């Protein structure tokens, strides 16, 4: 409302709010068909659900280009993300057609935003998701980024550039209803006639009052989409939910705790009911499953990555190393242009050793004493040679030991 | 009536039945349904909470000529809780999807194949079969077609009531109701025998002591007999395997309930660090449950040290290979109480 | 006046004639969620060619019910004090037409409980 007199105003509405959380080690970026309220392609930081609605148009209908329409699950996926404990996030809206120029620029756009740690594509279309996942180069993933992916099949795992930096989840989740937007909140562009320029029509409401013929053309596609989504049920990709669970787990228990065995909230039902034998096949292949248990509800029942080896098999082990090398890199950025001499190397060793000791205190690392948990090495004849120093190089070796989760518990019952 | 327009009182004269429902967690049955039933067609399973819900979903009057209708009425009139309806052909595919199902009830269908696949150690399932529809052979070969499965039981004969026609009620439907009533009243460790069968249900054929003497060992059949003063009772609590273990239904079903409750008790420990502090937390959860079970009277022993024991630790239950593989191994041993079955009176002057 | 946020509720008067059986005796009222209509007009011992409007008596019921059982309790199924009687009789079939949409609230007399707001 527009206030004129001082005092108390009363409004009746139905707008929904969610509590805003905070975090540092889990900041996801969402790539999808979003509808920003401002025309001006660039990553936008969103602090909460209220901020998102202030900067973006929430709805299940993508912006209309003149006609064609598209169905998007981005808004509801974000609502699930905030309901599950999500904090501030970045949004990368994809507008118009999916050109190869946009795909090539994705790794650079994400790197420009310095706080990103997670990548999520909250779109129901399988072909659209596959194109986005293939655009994440190995250089981007190896730079300390983690991709949460939605597996489209129960029998075949996803393929990405870096296996150890990816986790897949199955199946999608249903919700009670979608977010519906008014005509004024549906972006419309491309319309033009003899008496009007292309920029004079901005939303569906202006389109209706200027040309009912094409307005009826648009609504029949919208109604057809609404009928189709109602038949299959309001299905939402599960990667957005997992992004919120990652934030909640890190704030509460820490990065070294597996993001599994957590109850989902805000969803209605899973897209498919799984058995133990089926889950046994997926788990070996590296597909984490969303299971339903009567005494619990809907829970995450997997903590594996796409790479199956003794090093990077588990998500908490992989994510802990990503967090450690990120925090260590932040500490060494105060030493970049220091003189390359022995007193500089001593300061580097002290900074890393101080950080690693704090990590061991909280229980992130394994061992009964610090010497069993980590080590730091740097020297003139230990890690680097004279040629490296003459070239401006500084080499330090860091090793850590992590704790693996317990995945199988076996009960042995006896009669006597 | 069903169309409410004005505020006030509406009068209608109906004849729909009305029953009552209990709540037992250790007895959640699944009823095998013929595929030709219109209500079950096109769905994986249907959950029925009471007779009111079933009548509403049916949208038809009670038909005594429908085997499903009488089986549900007999089951609900005996105190059964909410159940699941699954087509017989879909049992091996839909039962593992359901997590709270404990009983596999043959509501007149043939579930021999499903039982041989589902009812296995560790699955936490018990099956209820149907006895022969004809008279009992005196040679003792009326139970030859049943597998010696310690996770199943057979009940004979079929039952009839006032509201009966050319079809007779399968005994498994009424027995499953007895399971719900006994568990909620006296516990799962008490034999589901020597209890009346509610309603006007009567056995179709009479069984004497001499007839039952043949079918009370080996692959035993549990009988539903009528006695001069106590009415109609369930007479028999033996499974299909004659062994010092799992001879009696109470012992097999008690271990099934304890395994399920313990599994839920320590399920919090999955995806936790596989170290000693986690093992101690799990041991506390198991010991707390077993003491509670012993206090209720479900275990045999004057003190808890005689009723159960829990072991978990390195070089006691698991080795280095088990820990490195993510395995955590626990050993639980509990003693069950076995009922008195034969009573002998010695008379002298 | 009666708009969201203004904190006002309106009490109207029903038609002064008989109720049309076609269900169109409430066509002149706006679908305002802040208003209500009551039918029919009332008479008493101290009455003449003019009949008491139902709104005056109903507003008194509002004061009594609120002070007795709270504002959240329905201001119906309560007797109308004094010797007030409805001018016309309303049956279950007559009220069935005017209990949805732009509903009219009725004042009816019942065999044992006297005159009640229905």
């Amino acid at each position: 409302t527009i206030p004129t007199y001082p005092g108390v105003y009363i409004e009746e509405d139905a707008s929904l709010n969610l509590s805003v959380n905070q975090g540092n080690t889990a900041i996801p970026v969402f790539i999808g068909l979003f509808s920003p309220k401002n025309t001006n392609s660039q990553v936008t930081r969103v602090n909460s659900w209220l901020d998102f609605t202030n900067l973006f148009n929430a709805g299940c209908i993508a912006p209309i280009t003149i006609v064609i329409v598209n169905y998007t699950t981005s808004s509801d996926a974000l609502k699930l993300y905030f309901q599950n404990g999500g904090g501030p996030c970045y949004i990368l809206p994809q507008l118009d057609r999916l050109t190869q120029g946009f795909l090539d620029s994705i790794p650079e756009l994400i790197k420009q935003a310095l706080e990103i740690t997670l990548i999520v594509c909250p779109e129901w279309d399988s072909g659209y998701q596959s194109k986005i996942y293939n655009s994440l180069t190995s250089s981007l993933l190896n730079a300390g980024y983690f991709l949460i992916a939605d597996n489209q099949d129960k029998n075949t795992a996803l393929i990405t550039e870096v296996a150890s930096q990816t986790a897949t989840y199955y199946p999608a989740v249903k919700v009670s209803q979608l977010i519906q937007a008014e005509d004024s909140q549906i972006a419309v562009s491309g319309y033009e006639d003899a008496k009007t320029k292309s920029d004079e029509v901005k939303n569906l409401a202006q389109l209706k009052e200027k040309n009912p013929t094409v307005y009826q053309q648009a609504v029949q596609k919208i109604q057809a989409i609404q009928d189709e989504i109602a038949a299959n049920g309001n299905i939402i990709p599960v990667s957005a939910v997992m992004a919120g669970i990652y934030c909640a787990t890190d704030a509460s228990r820490g990065v070294w705790k597996a993001p599994a065995n957590i109850v989902l909230s805000g969803i209605s039902d899973v897209a498919e009911r799984l058995t133990d034998d089926e889950q046994g096949e997926m788990n070996s292949k590296g597909i984490n499953a969303i299971r339903y248990f009567s005494h619990k509800g809907f829970v995450v029942w997997g903590a594996r990555t796409l790479q199956n080896d003794d090093n990077w098999r588990y998500i908490p082990v992989r994510r802990l190393f990503n967090a450690a090398e990120r925090d260590i890199k932040q500490a060494m950025q105060s030493v970049v242009f220091e003189p390359n001499s022995q007193p500089t190397w001593e300061r580097v060793k002290s900074a890393i050793d101080n950080y690693l000791y704090s990590l061991w205190q909280q229980g992130a690392l394994a061992g009964n004493k610090p010497q069993e948990a980590y080590f730091v090495q740097i020297g003139k004849d230990v890690t680097m040679s004279d040629d490296d120093i003459k070239q401006g190089k500084m080499i330090v070796k860091v090793g850590m030991a992590a704790v693996r989760p317990a995945e199988f518990i076996i009960l042995q019952f006896s009669q006597q | 009536t069903t169309i409410t327009t004005y505020p006030g009182v509406y009068i209608e004269e109906d004849a729909s039945l009305s029953l009552s429902v209990s709540s037992s967690a250790t007895a959640v049955p699944v009823f095998a349904v013929a595929g030709d039933n219109p209500l079950i067609s096109g769905k994986p399973y249907i959950r029925i909470s009471n007779w009111l819900e079933y009548l509403t979903l049916k949208n038809e009057q009670f038909d005594p000529a429908n085997t499903l209708d009488i089986s549900l009425r007999a089951y609900f009139i005996n105190g059964g809780g909410y159940c699941y309806l699954v087509q017989t052909t879909d049992l091996e595919k839909q039962v593992p999807k359901l997590d709270d199902v404990t009983l596999l009830v043959a509501a007149g269908e043939n579930i021999t194949t499903a039982v041989s696949t589902l009812c296995k150690p560790g699955k936490g399932l018990f099956a209820i079969f149907d006895g022969p529809t004809t008279e009992l052979k005196s040679d003792g070969t009326s139970n030859s077609d049943y597998d010696p499965n310690p996770f199943a039981a057979v009940y004979y004969p079929w039952l009839t009531a006032d509201w009966t026609t050319t079809i007779d009620i399968p005994p498994s439907a009424a027995i499953a109701g007895v399971y719900c009533s006994v568990d909620s009243t006296r516990g799962v460790w008490k034999a589901p025998a020597n209890v009346p069968i509610q309603g006007g249900l009567q056995p179709k054929y009479p069984v004497t002591d001499d007839l039952q003497a043949q079918y009370n060992q080996g692959k035993a059949l549990n009988m539903i007999r009528t006695f001069p003063k106590s009415g109609t009772l369930v007479w028999g609590a033996r499974t299909l395997e004659d062994n010092d273990n799992w001879r009696y239904i109470p012992v097999r079903r008690l271990f099934n309930s304890a395994e399920r409750d313990i599994k839920n008790a320590m399920s919090f420990a999955v995806f936790e660090p596989n170290s000693q502090p986690t093992w101690e937390r799990v041991r506390s959860a198991v010991n707390n449950y077993l003491y509670s079970l012993w206090q209720q009277g479900g275990l045999a022993g004057n003190k808890p040290d005689d009723a159960y024991f829990v072991q978990i630790g390195k070089d006691i239950t698991m080795t280095d290979d088990d820990i490195k593989q993510g395995k955590m191994i626990i050993k639980i041993g509990m003693a069950a109480v076995r009922p008195a079955e034969f009573i002998i009176l010695q008379f002298t002057q």
